[PDB]
């Protein structure tokens, strides 16, 4: 054939949460190269655990960048709800590890909700992934994001079917992503 | 049973007209397209005009009181939104009747002029009108450039086809790999009768000479190993014109022209001139030779003589790539 | 189990002009069809893994269309593994060339280039992915996001080791990087 065999397939109707550490450059450049290690693993192994509480498949991690997604492999209506859920522990995670540790840790939340296409690229160190505008805008989120708190989109809120207590986001004047492409934020309370 | 064409050419190939032909034999909206075939008009005399100065040597107006027209026809250029008033086609006429005008007209492939030149400005007596209505052919003529893909589909004797359409020039190119993945044949369109003029992305480039690297770079494409190529060898009409007008010269362009005869299994048409029959075939193996050169059972590439705007002869082609698909893919 | 390392080369490579030529269209099967092509240009450059010359590179991961790699890593003469790790930008170059060939495309690499301590395993509860940690790994990454197009941007510390190594580099100038202030970075020489 042709082209190689491509791994991907699509799949509608999904919600993706994106977390970052804030001035993590910063924060690596102070301490040593180990004691980060620990404090990141001892971060990721629980936000691992509470993936698996609240039906979110992990994604990867970049670094300090931890994503995941609702609604795959087998398709859930009750997605959205499920990411929000795993957004508020791990806001509550992140203060324990500030606390034990004594490290300034501080993430910023992200979501949003639409289709993808996920599975794996290339030939070597398949590593599964998403893929798409719905997935891009969700990253952006994360940079348009407060410190602390979750940052969600009107798709998003969409399908929350009015469960949770938001407040005007204004993610448009943080990010210029979201201001060009017109999109109502929100921040969950 | 459904077969996924994609289209292939440079730009001004003919591959919007072929898509144009499948509307109106396999498958209203009349009155949008006569603002599409005034702009055509007016981008025709305008280019034909701003020319005439700039040539090697210039050529002059027949008639003196034609330099006021020129003064109006170049104030009115780059005006955004024209509503063409009368007057601009008594202008128009006045100066496609002028001699001058005509001979540097007979000097276009020196510079860039669209194809349907000539056959708008000899009927613009019949688009001035108010109740004008565009007839087949005039679609057929009507030139807008192509951005994107876009995608057609009919139905023959119960057969699916669902045609794709791509921009020919360079910067459209790298929109065609999107098409490559299960393609059931590619139509690779040619302008035969353009070996004497240049590409409009740089100038310099011989038209006919960028279709045939073109065609190398499709022919030998690591993604279309196994896929067929029907070859058209578009704008018969003009060529034939060209050949026998006998003042541009294919050997002036192609030196091996000079050395080439008509093959044995030339079948000519009835009455063809022999000069038309040994230029036809002659750009036909300059395209089997690339063809010739490679890929060896695993695809083939099947050549066509045609005219995108002659309806017929679209007709009696596309039938036999009806045949050629059947056969085998 | 960790593992704690003295002298890692990491390279981080991007295709800035990718994000533009993905588009989600119902012709393209929303976006699918780009991200086939992005799938033959990330196995293009998996394949030059198995070049013996390449024999100590380690691929670590494809952050979007970014490809992340580092040498050194078969370790712990002495910084031959720097200068692979840049023959090894070279070849990634000449195999997007040979894509932009056959798909009528002009997609240029932007290479960012540093070396230093790192660490090395896994992380998370989830799955056995192996990575490498580290203020080398941070600057690495934004001697790409601050980079040149057809151009290897290299540290000021990784510019002397290619110098004894026979490579000419130019300087780019004090640049203000986020995280790190003020940084003295440099071009590598074709
Ligand atoms: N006389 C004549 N004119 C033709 C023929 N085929 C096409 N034309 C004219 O040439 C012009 C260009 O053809 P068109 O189909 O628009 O090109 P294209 O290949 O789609 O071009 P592009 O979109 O890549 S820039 C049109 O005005 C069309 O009517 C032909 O066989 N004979
Ligand atoms: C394939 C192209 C496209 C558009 C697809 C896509 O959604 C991305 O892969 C995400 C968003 C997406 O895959 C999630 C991870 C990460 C790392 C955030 C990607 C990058 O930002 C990609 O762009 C870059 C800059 O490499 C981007 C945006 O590229
Ligand atoms: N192992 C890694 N994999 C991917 N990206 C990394 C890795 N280590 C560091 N980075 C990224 C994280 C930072 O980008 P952001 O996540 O902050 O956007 C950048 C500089 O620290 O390098
Ligand atoms: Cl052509
Ligand atoms: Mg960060
Ligand atoms: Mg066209």
């Amino acid at each position: 054939m042709m082209f190689h065999k491509i791994y991907i397939q699509k799949h509608d109707n999904v919600s993706i949460l994106f977390a970052d550490i804030e001035g993590f450059t910063s924060l690596a450049s102070q301490c040593t190269a180990q004691e980060l290690v620990m404090t990141l693993n001892e971060l990721f192994a629980r936000f691992d655990k509470l993936a698996a509480e609240n039906h979110c498949l992990r994604i990867k991690i970049l670094g300090d960048c931890y994503y995941c997604v609702s609604g795959l492999p087998e398709a859930r209506a009750d997605h959205a709800h499920c990411c929000v859920e795993m957004g508020m522990d791990m806001i509550e995670a992140i203060s324990l590890v500030r606390e034990m540790t004594g490290v300034n840790v501080n993430m910023r939340v992200g979501i949003h909700s639409g289709r993808v296409h996920c599975g794996v690229l290339g030939l070597r160190k398949w590593q599964f992934d998403v893929w798409s505008n719905d997935v891009t805008l969700a990253n952006h989120m994360e940079a348009g994001g407060k410190a602390g708190r979750i940052h969600i989109t009107k798709a998003t809120l969409s399908y929350l079917n009015g469960d949770y207590e938001v407040e005007p986001g204004c993610g448009g004047e943080r990010n210029a992503y979201l201001k060009e492409h017109s999109i109502e934020t929100f921040l969950i309370l | 049973a459904t077969h996924r064409l994609l289209l292939l050419g440079a730009g001004e190939s003919g591959k919007s007209t072929i898509v144009k032909q499948m509307r109106i034999l396999h498958v209203g909206e009349k009155a949008t397209k006569v603002q599409d075939i005034k702009n055509n008009l007016k981008e025709a005399i305008e280019t034909i005009v701003a020319a005439m100065s700039n040539l090697v040597p210039p050529v002059e107006l027949a008639n003196p009181e034609n330099q006021f027209r020129v003064d109006y026809i170049l104030s009115v250029m780059n005006v955004p939104d024209f509503d063409f008033p009368p007057e601009f086609y008594e202008h128009a006429k006045a100066l496609w009747e002028d001699e001058g005008v005509r001979a540097c007209y007979e000097r276009s492939n020196e510079y860039q002029l669209i194809d349907c030149a000539q056959y708008f400005l000899d009927k613009i007596d019949v688009i001035k009108q108010d109740d004008y209505v565009p007839s087949d052919q005039d679609l057929l003529r009507c030139r807008v450039l192509t951005s994107g893909i876009f995608e057609t589909k009919f139905q023959v004797d119960k057969v699916n086809f669902h045609m794709f359409d791509v921009g020919g020039q360079r910067d459209e190119r790298r929109k065609w790999i999107q098409c490559f993945n299960d393609v059931t044949a590619i139509i690779f369109v040619v302008a035969s009768s353009s070996y004497n003029m240049v590409i409009r992305e740089d100038n310099q480039t011989n038209r006919l000479q960028e279709a045939l690297n073109l065609f190398k770079s499709i022919w030998n494409n690591r993604w279309l190993r196994t896929i067929s190529v029907i070859l058209f060898l578009n704008k018969q009409d003009l060529l034939a014109e060209k050949v026998l007008a006998g003042k541009s010269k294919i050997e002036d362009y192609f030196p091996e022209f000079a050395r080439y005869t008509t093959p044995e299994d030339a079948t000519p048409e009835p009455g063809e001139d022999p000069r038309v029959t040994r230029a036809k075939y002659f750009i036909r193996d300059e395209f089997l030779r690339i063809s010739t050169a490679s890929g060896d059972g695993r695809h083939y590439c099947y050549p066509h003589f045609t005219c995108a705007v002659d309806t017929e002869n679209i007709r009696r082609v596309f039938n036999d790539c009806r045949d050629i698909i059947q056969r085998m893919l | 189990y960790h593992q704690s390392y003295d002298c890692v080369c990491v390279m981080f490579a991007s295709i800035p002009d990718f994000k533009e030529f993905y588009t989600e269209s119902d012709v393209n099967k929303e976006g699918l069809e780009c991200l086939r092509l992005l799938n033959e240009i990330i196995a293009d450059f998996d394949d030059l893994l198995s070049k013996p010359k390449f024999s100590g590179v380690e691929k670590i991961k494809t952050i979007g269309s970014t490809y992340m790699a580092a040498t050194g890593l078969s370790a712990i003469r002495q910084y031959m593994h720097i200068g692979t790790m840049v023959e090894f930008a070279y070849a990634l170059v000449g195999k997007l060339d040979a894509i932009n060939k056959h798909s009528f495309n002009d997609f240029k690499l932007r290479v960012g280039i540093n070396h230093g301590p790192v660490i090395a395993g896994v992380i998370g509860a989830q799955k056995p992915q192996y990575d490498i940690w580290g203020n080398t790994v941070n600057v690495a990454s934004r001697m790409d996001s601050t980079g040149v197009l057809d151009k290897i941007q290299v540290t000021e510390e990784t510019s002397l080791i290619l110098q004894t190594l026979g490579y000419t580099c130019t300087c780019r100038g004090i640049i203000n990087v986020k995280g790190k202030g003020d940084l003295k970075t440099y071009f590598v020489n074709t």
